[PDB]
RNA sequence: UCCCCCGUGCCCAUAGCGGCGUGGAACCACCCGUUCCCAUUCCGAACACGGAAGUGAAACGCGCCAGCGCCGAUGGUACUGGGCGGGCGACCGCCUGGGAGAGUAGGUCGGUGCGGGGG
RNA sequence: UCAACGGAUAAAAGUUACCCCGGGGAUAACAGGCUGAUCUCCCCCGAGCGUCCACAGCGGCGGGGAGGUUUGGCACCUCGAUGUCGGCUCGUCGCAUCCUGGGGCUGAAGAAGGUCCCAAGGGUUGGGCUGUUCGCCCAUUAAAGCGGCACGCGAGCUGGG
RNA sequence: UCCUAAAAGGUAACGGAGGCGCCCAAAGGUCCCCUCAGGCGGGACGGAAAUCCGCCGGAGAGCGCAAGGGUAGAAGGGGGC
RNA sequence: UAGAGCACUGAUAGGGCUAGGGGGCCCACCAGCCUACCAAACCCUGUCAAACUCCGAAGGGUCCCAGGUGGAGCCUGGGAGUGAGGGCGCGAGCGAUAACGUCCGCGUCCGAGCGCGGGAACAACCGAGACCGCCAGCUAAGGCCCCCAAGUCUGGGCUAAGUGGUAAAGGAUGUGGCGCCGCGAAGACAGCCAGGAGGUUGGCUUAGAAGCAGCCAUCCUUUAAAGAGUGCGUAAUAGCUCACUGGUCGAGUGGCGCCGCGCCGAAAAUGAUCGGGGCUUAAGCCCAGCGCCGAAGCUGCGGGUCUGGGGGAUGACCCCA
């Protein structure tokens, strides 16, 4: 026949949870195209990374409309 | 939490791990063992989870 | 009909949206057994129905197959079957209405649905009407 | 018609039908309460009854209701009623689906046609006051083919077809036997 | 305190569409004009500027009405971590904890924060 | 197109019935086995044929099953070896009976026959052609049965295949 | 790329179905501006479909190239530098 | 994901609406009408989908906190072996909703527990993890008539085939049990007695078609009852029967649905069988209860060994788990 064919895991999804601590540059969330998006002290670059800007712990905030956003809340 | 009196009846021998596990924490060795931990929320959840193999007590 | 190829075969679980009521018509025939029925089979039982009372009323025929049954020619596993052998089936589950008649008399349906049930492989019942809808 | 309804609170729905009682509850715009009947006398009540006319149930609150079944649970695997709803009416004008009598000779029986329906009860709004048994529907000039719409009803007063006012109401389909068959198998 | 309106943000359809009504002194828009800043691959329609007259028609604010949309119980039910039994098989059932979807009763034609102007 | 994409050399095809060694039942062919699609038979429904009459005889369309002969699937014991067709010799067992026995129905006058049921105790030919099994044919017969026994039997034989 | 995959991830078969071995100096970067497909109604050639006008039309278009996911509160359409 | 749903993506049974194509009316002035035809887009009824999802569980993953001292965990390093796995339950692909088939996944046992009890025997099903001793004791699975330890236990039902000793569509006044409805002591069911009439040879059809090949239509009278007629039958007629009415008759009678257990369907090859004998208000099946047998599991007594805790100039030894 032909069709046993299939590229490997790319393994993406949700990296980091809300009520988890972060450094500065974790990666939060690596996505799709842009089932997350990011807020408060996260941002994105080329393949839609989502990583900490700061130092935290991660927070989801579903808008509807807006989106699912994401953050983290800067604290020491 | 009043004591909890737990004697172990049905061996575990052939049962998931985890279930396995939980006679670890609350430490049944043998058979007809008996074992009287605390009444903690915690505690209980091990013990409900095998309650199948341990006939418990209020005490 | 028209979508793709093949298809998975999928067990038949719990008899649950497997299963209605008698929509249409007066009398109805309901499964007892799962299993699929085969396209074979609903012509069978169909034109038995119509055969048998002659110049009968409308007969309706509420399930439909889609399901590619697959097979192999007698040989052994490169890759997967050819199927459409015995062609299509549907999903018939217990509580299911294959058919219906109407605007017969009732032991034109009674003796029809009879001999349409031998057509089927699954054990049948045959059900009246009541009154058993959704209202108030 | 009548029921002796019983009040419920802690038992088991499933062992309650075991024993022989029908599960259920009845309620209107402000009421709710759980409830249960008996499997043999709903069973021979329902049968007439069914849901086109009102069912005031007896509670051994004395409480006479003016309830009717806003809907029934059949239960698959072999049919059978599993649960039932019990809806209150007041004075307030109250949707139903009303019972439709196809009365006549239509053209199609003459010219060996096939007694076609669609809607053996319409959804209409009407008060509680108003009980009609059924509705005359005219069927009898309707030819094999021909179709008698939503349209075309006779509406008793203080009623209103609460519908989409072009709905079909039935029909008169071809019979179909050797000509079909023969030709079907060289033709398909 | 409270009320009408302007800016802006949150909740993200119980605020949306639609038919009806309604407000211009104030606030807002339209409106007058295209000399200057500036502009439409054609047009000052859009963007822009200078600014009186006129209306509340358009837009918007507020309010009403449920036909559409939307929100949605409860009751029972499907399915199911877990424990157990029955049939050749396809499958079925009970105890324990969990528990939808759909359909019913029904709810809604907004609520709310800070600042600014006006009584 | 180190594209056999972690890429042995810069540089590479095929043949062995003349064959050999190491090893495997991790693996094919024989046989067994599990299965039963294929094969044999039985059965349900019964349009319809049979003047008439669906059941003397028959059966569409479709459905259930029994057996475990064939083809087939799986690769489980056996590769420090289980000899493989047909023939001969000796058989023995099954029954779904070819004959003889008995019996029902018949579209059974009688004879002869059809079909189904019961029933292995016994019987179930000689020959032409082919390695054949198989089958065709001659002559006859009460009949010239089907199948199991590693498609019985090579520490009994044959060796045409 | 998707399904198979049994709701984290991963997950096999000579399992089902389809791509890549490129292309773009503008198809990039920034700045400013802009909003789809279709449907209906109206209009010289056209007339199912060029182009223009009105109303509807929240994403069923577009996003170079398979599919998935995302997306007009721009990733799309155009101009300046 | 299960399920569920059709809001997108496709399938789809029927019906309406209606663009388009066929056919007929009819004149080419090119339209208008009908259509038990094919059928787009749209609506209603109704439904299918691994690669569809408006919705969406149980659950699973993870981080913070708490219990958890465990032959738990983490770090550095030494030494390995292993890289055919298998059965089983569950969820899926392939297969044929085949295989002691196969390919992943979650778990489990076997592996390496072929050690023990049960299952007749039997790697993986049920019970249960063998440190050694003992002519002690309770219990597990299963079992408690004889081979065989321990009830021919107790009480209440079912089953007459040996079913049990375990095959299907489908078949059957088998036998018992529950609910609904008809009919009946103002006289029921059945057998039995007699009758069961005319138009009409209902229309038509046909060689005929007279109740009874077929089609369609689809009365009146007499009466206690007799049908524009159910079958057998005839070439068509006759003739019989039945539903019907009365007499008889004398007490029940008929139908449906659901449930328990058994019967048919049931044909294989060296001798036969549920392990055997043998069993029938059971020694079968269902229900409720007490009692007992029974493993290397548990308790009892004694002993070895290793780990951990204590007395301890005392090394030492003693005790405990
Ligand atoms: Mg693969
Ligand atoms: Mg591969
Ligand atoms: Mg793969
Ligand atoms: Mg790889
Ligand atoms: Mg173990
Ligand atoms: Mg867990
Ligand atoms: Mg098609
Ligand atoms: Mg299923
Ligand atoms: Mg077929
Ligand atoms: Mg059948
Ligand atoms: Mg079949
Ligand atoms: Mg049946
Ligand atoms: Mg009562
Ligand atoms: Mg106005
Ligand atoms: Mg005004
Ligand atoms: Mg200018
Ligand atoms: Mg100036
Ligand atoms: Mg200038
Ligand atoms: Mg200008
Ligand atoms: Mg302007
Ligand atoms: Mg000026
Ligand atoms: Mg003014
Ligand atoms: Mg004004
Ligand atoms: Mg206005
Ligand atoms: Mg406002
Ligand atoms: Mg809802
Ligand atoms: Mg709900
Ligand atoms: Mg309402
Ligand atoms: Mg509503
Ligand atoms: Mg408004
Ligand atoms: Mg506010
Ligand atoms: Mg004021
Ligand atoms: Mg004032
Ligand atoms: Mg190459
Ligand atoms: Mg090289
Ligand atoms: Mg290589
Ligand atoms: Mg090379
Ligand atoms: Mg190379
Ligand atoms: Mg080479
Ligand atoms: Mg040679
Ligand atoms: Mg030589
Ligand atoms: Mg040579
Ligand atoms: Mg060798
Ligand atoms: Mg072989
Ligand atoms: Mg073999
Ligand atoms: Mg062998
Ligand atoms: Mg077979
Ligand atoms: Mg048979
Ligand atoms: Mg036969
Ligand atoms: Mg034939
Ligand atoms: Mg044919
Ligand atoms: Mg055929
Ligand atoms: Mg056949
Ligand atoms: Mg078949
Ligand atoms: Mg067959
Ligand atoms: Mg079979
Ligand atoms: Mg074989
Ligand atoms: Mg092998
Ligand atoms: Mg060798
Ligand atoms: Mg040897
Ligand atoms: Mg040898
Ligand atoms: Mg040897
Ligand atoms: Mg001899
Ligand atoms: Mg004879
Ligand atoms: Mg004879
Ligand atoms: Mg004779
Ligand atoms: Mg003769
Ligand atoms: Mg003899
Ligand atoms: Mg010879
Ligand atoms: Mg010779
Ligand atoms: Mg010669
Ligand atoms: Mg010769
Ligand atoms: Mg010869
Ligand atoms: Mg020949
Ligand atoms: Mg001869
Ligand atoms: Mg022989
Ligand atoms: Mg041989
Ligand atoms: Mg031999
Ligand atoms: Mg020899
Ligand atoms: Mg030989
Ligand atoms: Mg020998
Ligand atoms: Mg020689
Ligand atoms: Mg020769
Ligand atoms: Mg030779
Ligand atoms: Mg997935
Ligand atoms: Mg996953
Ligand atoms: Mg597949
Ligand atoms: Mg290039
Ligand atoms: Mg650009
Ligand atoms: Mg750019
Ligand atoms: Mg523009
Ligand atoms: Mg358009
Ligand atoms: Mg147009
Ligand atoms: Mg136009
Ligand atoms: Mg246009
Ligand atoms: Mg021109
Ligand atoms: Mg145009
Ligand atoms: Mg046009
Ligand atoms: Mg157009
Ligand atoms: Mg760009
Ligand atoms: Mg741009
Ligand atoms: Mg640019
Ligand atoms: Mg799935
Ligand atoms: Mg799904
Ligand atoms: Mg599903
Ligand atoms: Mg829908
Ligand atoms: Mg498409
Ligand atoms: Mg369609
Ligand atoms: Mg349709
Ligand atoms: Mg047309
Ligand atoms: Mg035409
Ligand atoms: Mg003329
Ligand atoms: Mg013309
Ligand atoms: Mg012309
Ligand atoms: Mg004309
Ligand atoms: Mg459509
Ligand atoms: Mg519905
Ligand atoms: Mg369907
Ligand atoms: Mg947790
Ligand atoms: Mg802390
Ligand atoms: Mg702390
Ligand atoms: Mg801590
Ligand atoms: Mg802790
Ligand atoms: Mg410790
Ligand atoms: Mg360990
Ligand atoms: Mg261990
Ligand atoms: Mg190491
Ligand atoms: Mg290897
Ligand atoms: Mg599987
Ligand atoms: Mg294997
Ligand atoms: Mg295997
Ligand atoms: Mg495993
Ligand atoms: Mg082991
Ligand atoms: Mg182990
Ligand atoms: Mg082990
Ligand atoms: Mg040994
Ligand atoms: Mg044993
Ligand atoms: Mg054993
Ligand atoms: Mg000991
Ligand atoms: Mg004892
Ligand atoms: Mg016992
Ligand atoms: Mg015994
Ligand atoms: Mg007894
Ligand atoms: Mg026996
Ligand atoms: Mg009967
Ligand atoms: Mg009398
Ligand atoms: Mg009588
Ligand atoms: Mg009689
Ligand atoms: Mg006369
Ligand atoms: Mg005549
Ligand atoms: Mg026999
Ligand atoms: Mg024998
Ligand atoms: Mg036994
Ligand atoms: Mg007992
Ligand atoms: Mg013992
Ligand atoms: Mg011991
Ligand atoms: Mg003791
Ligand atoms: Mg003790
Ligand atoms: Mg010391
Ligand atoms: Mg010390
Ligand atoms: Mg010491």
């Amino acid at each position: 026949t032909k069709n046993g064919r299939d590229s490997q895991a790319k393994r993406l999804g949700v990296k980091r949870y809300e009520g988890q601590v972060v450094r500065a540059g974790n990666i939060l969330v690596r996505q799709r195209g842009t089932r997350f998006k990011p807020g408060k002290n996260v941002g994105m670059g080329r393949d839609f990374t989502l990583f900490a800007l700061v130092d935290g712990v991660v927070e989801f905030q579903d808008r509807g409309r807006l989106g699912r956003y994401v953050h983290v809340r800067p604290l020491a | 939490m009043p004591r909890l009196k737990v004697k172990l009846v049905k061996s575990p021998i052939g049962y998931p791990k985890d279930q396995k596990a939980a006679l670890k924490a609350l430490g049944l060795r043998r058979l007809q063992q008996e074992r009287v931990l605390e009444d903690t929320p915690a505690i209980r959840g091990n013990v409900e989870k095998v309650a199948h193999l341990v006939r418990v007590e209020v005490v | 009909r028209m979508k793709y190829r093949k298809q998975q075969r999928g067990r038949l679980k719990g008899a649950t949206k497997g299963g209605d009521y008698v929509a249409f018509g007066d009398f109805g025939l309901v499964a007892l057994e799962p299993a699929w029925i085969t396209a074979q089979q609903i012509e069978a039982a169909r034109v038995a129905m119509v055969r048998h009372f002659r110049r009968g009323g409308k007969i309706f025929i509420r399930i439909f197959p889609d399901k590619p049954y697959t097979k192999k020619p007698l040989e052994v596993r490169m890759g997967k079957g050819k199927g459409n052998v015995e062609g299509y089936v549907a999903v018939v589950k217990p509580g299911r209405v294959m058919f219906e008649v109407a605007g017969v008399t009732e032991e034109q349906a009674m003796e029809a649905l009879r001999i349409a049930g031998h057509k089927l492989p699954i054990k049948t019942k045959i059900v009246r009407r009541d009154a058993y809808d959704e209202a108030q | 018609y009548r029921l002796k309804a019983y009040y419920r609170e802690g038992e088991k729905p499933s062992a309650l039908r075991r024993a022989g009682k029908l599960p259920g509850v009845m309620y209107n715009r402000h009421l709710n309460r759980k409830v249960y009947v008996d499997l043999v006398e709903f069973d021979k009540v329902f049968r007439q009854a069914s849901i086109h006319h009102v069912i005031v149930l007896e509670l051994p609150d004395g409480q006479s209701l003016p309830t009717l079944v806003r809907q029934v649970n059949l239960d698959k695997r072999r049919r059978r009623p599993e649960h039932v709803d019990f809806f209150v009416l007041s004075d307030e004008p109250v949707e139903m689906y009303v019972p439709l009598r196809f009365v006549g000779t239509p053209a199609g029986v003459r010219a060996g046609g096939v007694l076609q329906e669609i809607h053996r009860d319409i959804l209409v709004k009407v008060s509680p006051r108003n009980i009609p048994e059924f509705i005359e529907v005219d069927v009898s000039g309707l030819e094999i083919g021909d179709s008698l719409h939503a349209s075309d009803l006779k509406l008793p007063p203080g009623v209103e077809l609460a519908v989409s006012p072009e709905e079909t109401i039935a029909a008169v389909v071809p019979p179909e036997d050797v000509e079909k068959l023969a030709e079907e198998a060289a033709a398909e």
